[PDB]
């Protein structure tokens, strides 16, 4: 254990220690952080004191991309909170956690179980300080993973868990084989990692579905959704002969998907091949090139997966909720950390921007606390805000002329290529920014295309393929198809005087939402 | 008077309905036959396009 | 802050917000004034009706288009139409929105000067901009190269683009469009007995044109076929019963686009002016122009117009080029779609004409710079 | 009683008439759409066949 100014640096010991148990050490009750030995339980007690003495919500931000130490630390702190403000809520949390483990985790090139989303546990307290039920909140998800995967990686486990050929009832209900190389949305990188078995994962997930209030339909339907997303991966279309219009060739996968989701094959095919718009008070069809329809298919799969995920989140939050009216809570913000790999890509840019925002947030916090302390001792000393200004210049990415802005601009721009994108970037930022610099590509490494100076060093990125990552033209016709499907889970998902949606936009807005949640 | 008037004119309405239904069935036959013939025609066109592109490559 | 896109046109106003997929408001560009006495005291009679309110009351009104051939010839009526578009159709405040207006190429400069002066003074837009309809149509087609043939209600024009460079010396503008076809059809229907003389009857004939007319692939044998059998005759029902049946008029009306001598014009058909605009371009880009003819506007919506166009241009061009007529299914709103795309670009936010620039330079800035 | 029963049966039969007319016009417009396109592509086939013959002469 270690104190660092305002942080709390702890190291995983790999060794059982009674430094946590029994309460003989958990006697920190009433103390401050400065006087006791530097234990995180003292931090949790300080959080208790603060939330009780100011009636203000508190926040816990741990770095999480470390494989272990995240798990045990979360467990021990939530156990501490269970103890202080006293089949427990911790049991309840770790019961259905396989849901999140199987949906929001996949093998990363430098990991084997990585949370690709943010976990923000809200553990609630009574008006006087007795623990209440706890509702967890999830946030932005790396949903581009649904379609595209780099080499030596793979998307979310649940696909491979199912594909483990464990329960043939599923693989037959979904009319699906066991070869992963036949379904493209998962077979881009590696089909399996030998560091884990998938049968035990499927069984853990089945147990999680059972302990949850899921019925036969609330399990087989999710399996159907995943199977249909996988059968999307090999939908094939051709230009109509002599003209510019996508035409289908083979409808086997279309039959599978129409049967699965409770849809029509012809209706699906035409609504994909003939989008329609509400023009004033009228309806007119739109023509489509093949690539546009493929964009539509990918966006459909992404939205299906995302809303299914969110609905399971709400289901779990309900299943762990039964309690009298409450007021106050403590925020437990788990989040991925910074990434510096040997081949950085767009998703890494997103994650680095998220971490940039969080770090500037922390810097603002420490800045204001230090300024307070300096006002306290009558110590006259003023300075440029350490919290915002030094980093406000490295968020060019958010200014609607910066990197991601120009990215969407090109996404809408016709015939836009990665070379044209690089040209526009260099026009707008080369030399006019100090943080924007040209990468040093020395033969022996993969080529980068630009370099930014973050707080975590100077990062280099390779812009190849980013238009495919950011474009999300949603097809409202198939949305209407979904909103009527016989598969009741589909309708429950999509119950509630379009062609422009970008992953960058939604990512940025969810980030700002979480920032407002914190501030 | 009004009842028998409505009776007669709306039986004639049903007669026009017989006419329109007959012509609708005829138009369904026309549509299906035409789309089948024109699927045959599109087979001819795709085949002759293959022919022309192959043969012009050779040329 | 979002921006407004207000493709005006001479027959239909299409407005909406920059960033949508289709215009939010589409109504006729028409102003109606009461024609008869008015006897019911207390009915609250208005002075004038605009948009499609003037269309449902058209039985008692005299309708006037404030735009004749792409040129705004009545500025009070145009002000009424803009006021309606902003306040009753879109329900916004023009003081909080840049506005992207649109204009046909090669029409008087006073048109744009008055447009920008009207906007900045009687609406207090923060900024505005006047695009060219063909460029926006090309934006919406997802291309950077091609000869676009726009054909709305007032004017038909070709603009050849290459790699994003316009060839302003090859722009060809023609003044027969939807409205002249409507008038020709009003004149041709009299030889069967039907007489439409009122402006409301002109609207009726416009609807007949939009529902029953098509472009014949071969005009002469189509004429002979219509003479021989009677399978080309359809029927239309006026809004009082009284059905009418038309025969060869169906394809004699839009044929005027290919033989403008039917209405006593000396110009050439749209196929021939397209070919001439191409042959006025540098010999290196015309092979790529031949394969990117982009059709746009309402008057290009007749059934069979793309096939006839391709047949004619193929007969004109050398026998080695690949003529491709690109006719999207939503080509009637291509100008608005492209306008929204354009007004949404990040690199465009410096092209607006801010209020301050106008205050410095007068209304003459619109073409002097932008 | 007779009169109103007749009127109601009649109005239902007529409200089926109207949809029959709509489906009839839809069928005939689809059939003419088809046949017109089919003869246009028939002309296209004629052109490509003439090119096929000229190309045979070239071969
Ligand atoms: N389906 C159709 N078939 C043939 N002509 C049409 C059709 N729809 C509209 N038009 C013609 O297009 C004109 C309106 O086209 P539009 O592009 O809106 O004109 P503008 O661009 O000047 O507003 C009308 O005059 C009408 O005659």
């Amino acid at each position: 254990y270690t104190y660092s100014g305002l942080f709390c640096v702890t190291v995983n010991p790999y060794k059982w220690l009674p430094v946590y148990n029994a309460e003989v050490v958990a006697a920190y009750r009433g103390k401050k952080r400065s006087e006791a030995p530097p234990h995180i339980f003292s931090i949790s007690d300080n959080a208790y004191q603060y939330m009780l003495t100011d009636r203000e919500n508190q926040s816990i931000l741990i770095t999480g991309e470390s494989g272990a130490g995240k798990t045990v630390n979360t467990k021990r702190v939530i156990q501490y909170f269970a103890s202080i403000a006293a089949g427990t809520l911790e049991d309840q949390i770790i019961q259905a956690n396989p849901a999140l483990e199987a949906f929001g985790n996949a093998k990363t090139v430098r990991n084997d179980n990585s949370s690709r989303f943010g976990k923000f546990i809200r553990i609630h307290f009574g008006a006087t300080g007795k623990l209440a039920s706890a509702d967890i909140e999830t946030y932005l998800l790396e949903k581009s993973r649904v379609i595209f995967q780099l080499k030596a990686e793979r998307n979310y486990h649940i696909f491979y868990q199912i594909l483990s050929n464990k329960k043939p009832e599923l693989l037959d209900m979904l009319l699906v084989t066991n070869n992963p190389y036949d379904y493209a949305f998962v077979s881009q990188g590696e089909v399996s990692v030998a560091s884990i078995d998938d049968s035990e994962e499927l069984l853990a997930t089945d147990s999680a579905f059972d302990v949850l209030s899921f019925t036969a339909e609330e399990k087989a339907g999710v399996y159907k959704l995943t199977g249909a997303i996988m059968h999307y991966g090999n939908m094939k279309f051709k230009q109509k002969q002599r003209e510019e219009q996508a035409e289908p060739d083979g409808t086997e996968d279309a039959d599978k998907s129409a049967y699965l989701m409770g849809l029509n094959s012809a209706d699906l095919l035409k609504g994909l091949c003939h989008p329609r718009v509400k023009v004033g008070n009228e309806y007119v069809t739109k023509g489509q090139s093949v690539q546009q329809v493929y964009y539509s298919i990918g966006a459909l799969a992404k939205s299906v997966y995302e809303k299914m995920f969110n609905w399971m989140v709400t289901r779990i939050n309900a299943t762990l909720e039964t309690k009298q009216p409450r007021q106050y809570f403590i925020g437990v913000l788990d989040i991925a950390g910074f990434e510096i790999f040997d081949f950085n890509s767009f998703e890494q840019l997103c994650i680095n921007f998220t971490n940039e925002k969080l770090q500037q947030f922390f810097n603002h916090h420490m800045f204001v606390l230090e300024q307070e302390e300096y006002k306290k001792e009558g110590i006259e000393w003023e300075f440029i805000d350490f919290g915002m200004d030094l980093q406000a210049c490295i968020d060019l990415i958010e200014k609607p002329m910066g990197i991601m802005s120009i990215l969407e601009e090109e996404c809408m721009f016709p015939k836009a290529s990665d070379m044209t994108f690089k040209a526009k970037l260099y026009d707008n930022h080369l030399g006019k920014s100090n943080n924007f610099q040209k990468p040093r590509n020395v033969k022996g490494k993969q080529e980068a295309h630009f370099s930014l100076v973050h707080y975590a060093g100077t990062v280099d990125y390779n812009i190849m393929g980013w238009l495919e990552k950011n474009k999300d033209p949603l097809n409202e016709t198939v949305v209407g198809l979904y909103q009527k499907s016989s598969l009741k889970l589909m309708a429950t998902l999509f119950s509630t005087k379009s062609s422009f949606q970008t992953v960058s936009a939604l990512h940025r807005e969810n980030l700002n939402k979480l920032m407002t949640n914190l501030k | 008077h009004i009842a028998e008037d409505a009776d007669r004119k709306y039986e004639e309405v049903a007669r026009k309905l017989v006419i329109i239904e007959s012509d609708l069935e005829r138009a369904e036959e026309r549509a299906e036959l035409s789309e089948g013939k024109c699927a045959e025609l599109e087979e001819e066109l795709k085949t002759v396009t293959n022919n022309l592109k192959s043969l012009e490559a050779q040329a | 802050t979002t921006a407004l896109v207000c493709d005006n046109g001479s027959g239909l106003v299409k407005a909406g917000f920059a960033g949508d997929d289709a215009p939010r408001a589409v109504f006729p560009s028409i102003v109606g004034r009461p024609r008869h006495q008015g006897v019911m005291v207390g009915m609250g009679q208005k002075d004038s009706y605009v948009g499609d309110e003037a269309q449902s009351k058209r039985g008692i009104l005299t309708l006037k288009y404030p735009i004749e051939h792409g040129i705004i010839t009545n500025w009070d009526d145009m002000e009424k139409i803009w006021h309606h578009t902003f306040y009753n159709e879109l329900r916004v405040a023009p003081e909080e929105h840049p506005t992207l207006l649109t204009e046909a190429p090669l029409n008087p400069k006073a048109n744009r000067e008055k447009m920008t002066q009207i906007m900045f003074e009687t609406f207090n837009v923060p900024a505005m901009y006047v695009a060219i309809q063909a460029v926006l149509s090309l934006y919406a087609s997802g291309r950077t190269t091609g000869i676009v043939l726009d054909s709305g209600d007032g004017v038909t024009h070709n603009v050849p683009i290459y790699e994003g460079y316009a060839l302003p010396h090859a722009i060809m503008r023609l003044d027969l469009a939807g409205r002249d076809l409507t008038d020709y059809l009003m004149k041709i229907l009299t030889e069967r007995g039907y007489s439409f003389v009122t402006t409301a009857e002109r609207e009726i004939v416009r609807d007949i044109k939009e529902k029953l007319c098509y472009v014949a692939l071969d005009f002469e044998n189509e004429m002979a076929t219509a003479a021989s059998s009677s399978s080309l005759e359809k029927s239309y029902e006026l809004p009082d019963g009284q059905v009418i049946t038309i025969g060869n008029e169906r394809f004699r009306c839009p044929e005027t686009l290919f033989q403008p001598s039917f209405i006593g014009m000396e110009s050439a058909g749209i196929h021939e002016t397209t070919y001439n605009s191409i042959m006025k371009c540098d010999i290196d880009i015309r092979k790529d122009l031949y394969a990117n003819n982009v059709l746009s506007g309402g008057t290009t919506m007749y059934p069979g117009i793309a096939d006839r166009m391709q047949k004619e241009i193929t007969a004109l061009a050398p026998s080695t080029m690949k003529i491709k007529i690109i006719a999207p299914p939503e080509r009637k709103y291509s100008v608005w779609i492209g306008g929204s795309i354009l007004a949404s670009l990040s690199t465009f936010q410096q092209m607006w004409i801010s209020k301050q620039e106008y205050d410095e330079a007068g209304p003459s800035i619109v073409h002097r710079k932008c």
